[PDB]
RNA sequence: AUCGAGAGGG
DNA sequence: ACGTCCCTCTCGA
C-alpha cells in the first residue's frame, strides 16, 4: 500500500561515532575483589561492579 | 566522662598499632602502605628521643 | 596493581 | 565551610 503521508527523502551525510554497544556492555555477579575495602572493583576493564 | 572519655587522655601516652588490613602490602618483592611507612618514621622519631632523654 | 594528572560519554 | 549522580577510555613514578 502507499502511505497517506509522503516522505522527505535525500542523501544526508552521516558519521559513525566511537561508541559501540558491544564495547559498552558489561555484567557481573560475584567477581574480583578489592583488598583494603573488600568491595567490588572499578570497571569493565578489571571486570567489576 | 568518668570512664569512656577522661580528659587526661587527650594526651597520648601509648599508641594503638593498627594491623595489616588497615595498611596492607602489595607485590610491586612487596611494598608496604603509607600508614606503614609513617609509623616507622614515628618509631624512628620516637627511638631517637627515647635515648636523647 | 596503588595514588597523581589528562580527554570523552550520557 | 563544602562545593550534582554514574560510566568508558588513555598514561607517568
Amino acid at each position: 500500500k502507499k502511505l497517506m503521508a509522503q516522505i522527505f527523502f535525500g542523501p544526508t551525510y552521516y558519521q559513525r561515532l566511537r561508541h559501540m554497544v558491544d564495547d559498552k556492555i558489561h555484567a557481573r555477579a560475584r567477581g574480583p575483589m578489592q583488598v583494603l575495602t573488600r568491595q567490588p572493583v572499578e570497571g569493565r576493564s578489571r571486570d567489576g561492579g | 566522662n568518668e570512664v569512656f572519655s577522661r580528659p587526661e587522655w587527650m594526651i597520648l601516652t601509648c599508641l594503638p598499632v593498627p594491623p595489616p588490613p588497615v595498611r596492607p602490602s602489595i607485590s610491586f618483592q612487596r611494598g608496604e602502605d603509607d600508614l606503614t611507612f609513617k609509623l616507622a618514621d614515628i618509631l624512628k622519631a620516637n627511638i631517637s628521643l627515647e635515648t636523647l632523654e
